[PDB]
């Protein structure tokens, strides 16, 4: 009987692991959207860069 | 957009610099020839010390 529940623990011990894992996913995907929004600045800043100068 | 309206300012601010000490230039020789004017009156002025009867 009893370890059908200690196979409750596991399936509980596994859906702390499945939470866990998506949620450093998320952590870690909230982070990249900085690093490229970053990127993406950083390439307009340098296009009016350029385009001034060329103006100037 | 601010950077890009600038320019006309931007350069007419050296214009405005390097007539201004084109002039400075001009004050300088001019007040050199007034001072030469006055060393060519001091000059002449000894002649009419020299000269006993207008001296006297």
């Amino acid at each position: 009987q009893s370890q059908g529940i200690q196979q409750l623990l596991q399936a509980e011990k596994r859906a702390a692991e499945k939470v866990s894992e998506a949620r450093k996913r998320k952590n870690r995907r909230l982070k990249q959207a900085k690093e490229e929004a970053q990127a993406e600045i950083e390439q307009y800043r340098l296009q009016r860069e350029k385009e001034f100068k060329a103006k100037e | 957009e601010k950077k890009e309206k600038q320019i006309e300012q931007q350069k007419k601010i050296q214009m405005s610099n390097l007539m201004n000490q084109a002039r400075l230039k001009v004050l300088r020789a001019r007040d050199d020839l007034i001072t030469d004017l006055l060393n060519e009156a001091k000059q002449r002025l000894s002649k009419v010390v020299k000269d006993t009867t207008r001296y006297q």
